[PDB]
């Protein structure tokens, strides 16, 4: 719905002001990134199916106390809503980093999951392990320290993409609380 | 005057009326189908009519098509919560016909009963367009034109906005696709007594409850009744 | 929004899949026509009240009859009030002239816009007119670029062929 | 299909508005991006003997449990069907590196893989064995340019993350 | 739902063949006409609005029978119908310029369009005379052969584009007789 | 849970009328049938690890590519994940024979259980290349009669079509 | 119908599905059932006009008011129109007899009961003592089992239930 181009215009409609000459020279900066915008999705969509599966198994071997019966992982039933669940969380936040902003996941997931998961009985700490284990698999993939592949283009600067990232992983732990 | 409970500006969605009517709401709107059910599996059979799924994997993710969708419709803004709950006032008024005192007062407070009553009658009357079927090219073109302006609730500026996102993982849409096509094989035909309990209320859902006037449209129903049922008035949104 | 961003993303949305090779298509346009295409948005905001001073007196140099007794300008402050929405539908296209679509065109300014003028008896036409004056005043020098003028001649069009 | 020209000139239907000046923006980037990768896809139809091959030992030199009877790969009429398939599944991105996206995958390839090998017992996993090698044939020599094989690494393992 | 670039993959499919590079010449002949064609759908879009407002007011200043007591565009319950569907037809023939192919025309509104209109009634000897407009409003806007509009792009030619809108413009013709 | 009791009351329960003389013939169908739909239950009540550890790897005995690098069961507490999933399972069919047909595998076991060995890129049918090796076992000497080895084949081939 | 029968293949028909161990549970109970319950269906053939001519003149004489003016019996032809319809009626309360379930009471007897007597005038209330004269009846003197007679005043006054 909203997007880095976006949140210029609607910040300056708030002061009914023209949009200038030095406040959008800094939307020309993410033009002047804007194929190492494009160079870093390709490194996580391409590996989405790995990495849900990456981090439904690992959040589980240092927390088995959910997949025990009375748990909250441990039906096959149960365990299917989770490859759902944490599936569209990663399809989300795909969005945000072509978008530059942090307003796709805010109004299509994060509204009333919070009060589901007090419904549904879902923890907040095993959760938040699930998306930490994914945000340092990003950090991996859209720079070329990751464990097998390494997506081998002309490099230069990765890591103002990196802590970007980092700033839209981190707030799904903000509403899952 | 403030450092209390009250907010200035929070984000609710109105429509509240405490938290002892929530309760009062949902369990008389699943009485709503409690009633609306006793008319496909009332005789004691559970029909042609209801076939939640067509082959094994299509009957337990059709669950799933149910309450994500429950879950869709409840992330709605704080505009399109208040617009509803206007509008179960008015579209669910029109569906008792005799205005009376009893069920004026709980229809136009019980929010979730006024949107489980006006579409559990679209169900006991056979009249979406999931029951509906054309005979005519002339029949046929006019009902899918309508069908193509309803999407304009769901698309209103050139972006989707979500509210007919069809799935939610990388193949749910897919098994979305071929129930639809199942479900006008299974409302094929219904018996030989239905295409008149089909066709004859879809000529007394639209001329009654929408438009009172206008007597052209009324006159088309008379002739095509296959896009007097597929038009959906009823602000849901799709 | 309608940028070229949303309305690709939103797709995806509405069949529950990641970005593809369609997608991303999309943006390297956003990358080729922004060295073009939002550049005529400083010169916009660069004089404004210098243009929309040209499109504020050219509705009532065409249209006398608004400056009557028993119609829209009867004293100063509806010819003064009466620019302030001239100046909106500026402010609204150099908005559309970065995020490159339509977006709030058509959900700020055409939005609602049927209903409000018929009421208070204001003409569209008297809207419409005083800005397709400002279509005629382009060109290469001292304008923009000869393929950056047509990014723009797009957006005063997007409101007369919405506004008519 | 689910092109990127192919999309936003359905998502202009269901509002029934015109092509605005935003879908527009993203049929210029088509061409700023078939100007290298149509150039990647007369090689594979340089070749479309080669690459099967290669793909078709890589299902049977660490699958070799096939050749037990009762099992997918019994005698050479299953294994030359074996081969057929993904000839099917390099013509099926021979079409995505022409067209402009993801189109003919999600209708004929992977609508309907969920149950074409759960029925038929086909072992899935030998599926994605056998193009992740043809993936790895990539160079900077020897190929295709060094941003034409940006998108035959696309849809290569775009089908390796559909069935995944 | 068609285009251009997939016409081209189905015919690969009558004999389960592939597309190299004298197959691509058809498609080359598309992609090296790029900024001629994006400069002739942004020119009917601009003054669509006019050309609704020029057809069939050149409907009636030929032929003014249809404002008669008992015609078929008498009252604005009729008027305004008829001012819809002419305006769905600009937006379909302007896809089939950006697509390449006339496909989107053939799936949404000419499929039984003349089995629609005698059952409305329509006089279909005035329906093919409003849209000969239409087929010649195209070819002198994305030339400048207009009077007052001056849509002035850079220099070369769009004859064979005009070639082609009106093989746009003849399948209408073929779908309400 | 389906069963010959709550189906033929949830059958009542539908048309909102009261329970009906249908519904006392099919209570009388397990009034008779739990001599032997009982009675293979407890075959199985002392016997958990014996049946699992020879028929689990053999599986792994008929598949000789599930332990390499890069693969499924490289170490044991991933061969005790593959061993604790057939633990599982008949585990659940006690549970079926003991209420009154297939609905705690219908809820607990194979509802949404085709997609997550899927994603888990696990063999789907190597779970049923172990239950077929069990479905053998059942005779009328050494067990409980061929009158109720039709109940341990009555969930045990249920089984192995809920994975196809 | 309604029968045990077409109960639980309607069953597995409302999710479609197949007919499972508890659908081939639920009719084996039939077995212990129609070895017992259809040797009531022949008490009815033997007594066609012995045991209507008994009970429905009574009806007559506990309900002697259909002799008035405005009433039924005001004619010899509503004599005979009483006596039919029980006729009707004992053949369909064994033709739920015969097939087990509640099917032809609901097909034919009940399905629109509440508006074929009341503009027709007819009482109600007779239908109850139509039945209060047959129901008291059921003894295992001088007629045959009780086994056979768990269910028969369970229709009979259950049809009075319906019409209540
Ligand atoms: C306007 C009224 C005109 C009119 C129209 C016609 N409608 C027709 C059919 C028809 N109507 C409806 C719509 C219905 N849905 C619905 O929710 C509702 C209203 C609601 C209540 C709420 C409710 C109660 C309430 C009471 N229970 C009481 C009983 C007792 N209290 C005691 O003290 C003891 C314990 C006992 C007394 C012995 C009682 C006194 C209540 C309050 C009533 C009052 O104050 O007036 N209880 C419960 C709990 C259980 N009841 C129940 O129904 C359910 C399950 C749903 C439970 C768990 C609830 C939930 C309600 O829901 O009942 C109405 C009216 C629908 C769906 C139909 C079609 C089906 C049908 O046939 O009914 C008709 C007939 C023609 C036709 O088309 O069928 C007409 C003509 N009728 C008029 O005459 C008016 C002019
Ligand atoms: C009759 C003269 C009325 C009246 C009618 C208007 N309806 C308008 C839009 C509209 N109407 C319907 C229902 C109607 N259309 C159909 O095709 C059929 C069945 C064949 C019926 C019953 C719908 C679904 C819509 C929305 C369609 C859309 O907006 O795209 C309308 C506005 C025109 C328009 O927007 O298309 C009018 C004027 N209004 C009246 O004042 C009288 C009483
Ligand atoms: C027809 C719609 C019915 C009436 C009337 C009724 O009372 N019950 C319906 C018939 C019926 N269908 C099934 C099987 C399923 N029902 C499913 C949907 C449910 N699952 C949900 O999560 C929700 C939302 C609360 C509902 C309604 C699904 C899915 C199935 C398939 C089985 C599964 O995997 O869940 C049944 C159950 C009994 C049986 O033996 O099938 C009934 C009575
Ligand atoms: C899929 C195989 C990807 C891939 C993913 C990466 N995972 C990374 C870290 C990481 N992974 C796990 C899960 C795994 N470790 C376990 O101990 C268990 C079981 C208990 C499992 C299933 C965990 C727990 C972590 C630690 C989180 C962290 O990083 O702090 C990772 C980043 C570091 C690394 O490379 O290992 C990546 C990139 N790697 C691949 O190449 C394929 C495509
Ligand atoms: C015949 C129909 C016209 C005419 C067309 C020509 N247009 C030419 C170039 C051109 N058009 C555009 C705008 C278009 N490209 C986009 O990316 C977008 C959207 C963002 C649009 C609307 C641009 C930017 C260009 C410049 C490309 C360039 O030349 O560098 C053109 C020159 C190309 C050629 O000769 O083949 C022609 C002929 N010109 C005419 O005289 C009539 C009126
Ligand atoms: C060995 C013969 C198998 C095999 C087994 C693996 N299963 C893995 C995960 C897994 N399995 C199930 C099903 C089972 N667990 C339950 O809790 C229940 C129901 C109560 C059932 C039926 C589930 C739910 C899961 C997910 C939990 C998890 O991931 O631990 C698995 C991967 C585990 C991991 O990587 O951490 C393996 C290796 N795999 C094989 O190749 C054969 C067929
Ligand atoms: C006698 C003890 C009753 C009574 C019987 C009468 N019924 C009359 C007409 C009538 N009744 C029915 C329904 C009934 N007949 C059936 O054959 C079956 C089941 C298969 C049922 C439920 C129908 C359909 C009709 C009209 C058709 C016809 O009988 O030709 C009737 C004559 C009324 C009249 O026509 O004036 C009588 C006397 N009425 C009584 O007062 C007691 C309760
Ligand atoms: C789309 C069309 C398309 C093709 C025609 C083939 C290209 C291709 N790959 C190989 C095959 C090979 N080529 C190499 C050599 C290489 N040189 C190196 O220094 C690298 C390691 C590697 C690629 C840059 C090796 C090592 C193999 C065999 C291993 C393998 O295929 O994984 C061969 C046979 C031998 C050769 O000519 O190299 C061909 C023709 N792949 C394609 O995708
Ligand atoms: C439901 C309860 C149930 C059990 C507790 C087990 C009983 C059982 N059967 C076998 C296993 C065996 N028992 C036999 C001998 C047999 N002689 C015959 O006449 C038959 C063919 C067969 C017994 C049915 C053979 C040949 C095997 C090995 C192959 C097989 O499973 O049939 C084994 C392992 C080795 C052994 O002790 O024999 C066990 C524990 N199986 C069950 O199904
Ligand atoms: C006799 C009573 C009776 C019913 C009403 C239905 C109730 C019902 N509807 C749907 C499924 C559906 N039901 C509708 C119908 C509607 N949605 C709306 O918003 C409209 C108000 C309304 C009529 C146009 C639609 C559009 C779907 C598709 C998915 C959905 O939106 O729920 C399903 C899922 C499986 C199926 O398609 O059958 C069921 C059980 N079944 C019954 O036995
Ligand atoms: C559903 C989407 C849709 C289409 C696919 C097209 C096609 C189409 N046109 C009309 C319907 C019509 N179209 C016209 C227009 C004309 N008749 C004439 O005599 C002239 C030749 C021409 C004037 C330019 C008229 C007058 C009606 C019928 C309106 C009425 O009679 O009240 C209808 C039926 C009702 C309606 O929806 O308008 C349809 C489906 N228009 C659409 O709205
Ligand atoms: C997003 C864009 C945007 C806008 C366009 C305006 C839209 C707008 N205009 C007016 C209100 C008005 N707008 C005009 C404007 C004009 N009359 C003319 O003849 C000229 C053509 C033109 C300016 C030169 C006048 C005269 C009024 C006052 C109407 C009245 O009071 O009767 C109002 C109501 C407020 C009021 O009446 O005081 C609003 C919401 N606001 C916005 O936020
Ligand atoms: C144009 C669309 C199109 C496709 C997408 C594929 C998909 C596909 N494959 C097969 C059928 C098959 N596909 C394979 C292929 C393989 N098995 C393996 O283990 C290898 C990984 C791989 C080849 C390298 C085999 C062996 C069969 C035959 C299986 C059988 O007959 O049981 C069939 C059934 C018809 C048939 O071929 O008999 C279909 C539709 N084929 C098509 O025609």
């Amino acid at each position: 719905m909203l997007d880095a181009f976006s949140r210029v215009v609607v910040n300056s409609d708030a002061k009914a002001a023209y949009v200038g000459g030095s406040d959008l020279q800094a939307l020309k900066s993410f033009i002047a990134d804007g194929n190492k915008r494009l160079d870093a999705v390709n490194s996580i969509v391409s590996n989405a199916s790995c990495m849900v599966s990456d981090a439904v198994s690992g959040m589980i071997c240092e927390n088995p106390g959910l997949i025990s019966p009375g748990g909250n992982c441990y039906t096959n039933r149960r365990m299917a809503a989770c490859l759902r669940d944490g599936e569209i969380i990663l399809r989300y936040v795909s969005y945000a980093l072509l978008a530059g902003d942090a307003s796709v996941l805010e109004d299509r997931c994060l509204n009333g999951l919070k009060e589901t998961y007090i419904a549904l009985g879902v923890p907040t700490n095993s959760s938040i392990r699930a998306v930490s284990i994914m945000k340092a698999q990003a950090v991996a993939f859209i720079t070329n320290t990751a464990t097998e592949r390494k997506m081998s283009f002309a490099a230069g600067d990765c890591t103002s993409l990196a802590s970007e990232v980092a700033s839209y992983f981190d707030r799904v732990g903000a509403a899952i609380s | 005057k403030f450092l209390g409970t009250l907010k200035r500006s929070k984000d609710p969605s109105g429509l509240r009326l405490g938290f002892y009517g929530r309760k009062a709401d949902d369990f008389m709107a699943r009485s709503i189908a409690m009633q609306a059910k006793a008319s496909a599996a009332g005789s004691g059979v559970y029909t042609t009519q209801c076939s939640e799924g067509a082959s094994k994997g299509m009957a337990e993710n059709a669950r799933t098509a149910s309450l994500a969708k429950q879950f869709r419709q409840a992330q709605r803004s704080a505009r399109e919560m208040s617009f509803d709950y206007y509008e179960g006032r008015k579209y669910a008024m029109k569906a008792v016909g005799h205005i009376c005192n009893y069920e004026e007062k709980i229809f136009q407070q019980y929010n979730k009963t006024a949107a489980a009553y006006v579409m559990g009658k679209q169900e006991t009357l056979l009249s979406c367009d999931r029951y509906a079927q054309p005979a005519n090219k002339a029949e046929e073109y006019i009902q899918k034109s309508v069908q193509m302006q309803m999407k304009k609730r769901s698309i209103p500026y050139g972006v989707y906005t979500t509210s007919c996102a069809d799935g939610t993982v990388k193949g749910m849409a897919e098994n979305a696709r071929v129930a639809k096509e199942s479900a006008n094989f299974r409302a094929r035909q219904m018996s030989a007594g239905a295409k008149a309990a089909a066709r004859f209320n879809a000529r007394r859902v639209a001329n009654d409850w929408h438009n009172n006037g206008c007597n052209y449209e009324e006159k088309l129903t008379s002739r095509f009744p296959a896009a007097a049922s597929s038009v959906r008035p009823t602000t849901n949104r799709y | 929004m309608k940028s070229v961003i949303t309305t690709v993303v939103s797709a995806a949305d509405a069949a529950g899949r990641f970005p593809s090779n369609s997608d991303l298509e999309s943006i390297q346009g956003n990358i080729q026509r922004s060295a073009a295409r939002l550049e005529a948005a400083e010169k916009l905001a660069g004089n404004h009240e210098a243009v929309v001073k040209e499109a504020g007196d050219a509705c009532f140099a065409k249209y006398a009859y608004l400056k009557n007794p028993g119609e829209a300008g009867e004293n100063q402050e509806k010819i003064n009030k009466c620019y302030r929405d001239v100046d909106h539908y500026m402010r609204l296209v150099n908005y559309c002239l970065v995020v490159g679509g339509t977006g709030p065109l058509d959900e700020w300014g055409i939005a609602g816009a049927r209903e409000v003028y018929r009421t208070l008896n204001l003409p569209t036409s008297a809207y419409v007119a005083s800005i397709a004056y400002t279509r005629d005043r382009l060109c290469v020098p001292r304008d923009m670029s000869a393929q950056a003028g047509v990014e723009f001649s797009a957006y005063l069009d997007y409101l007369i062929n919405a506004l008519s």
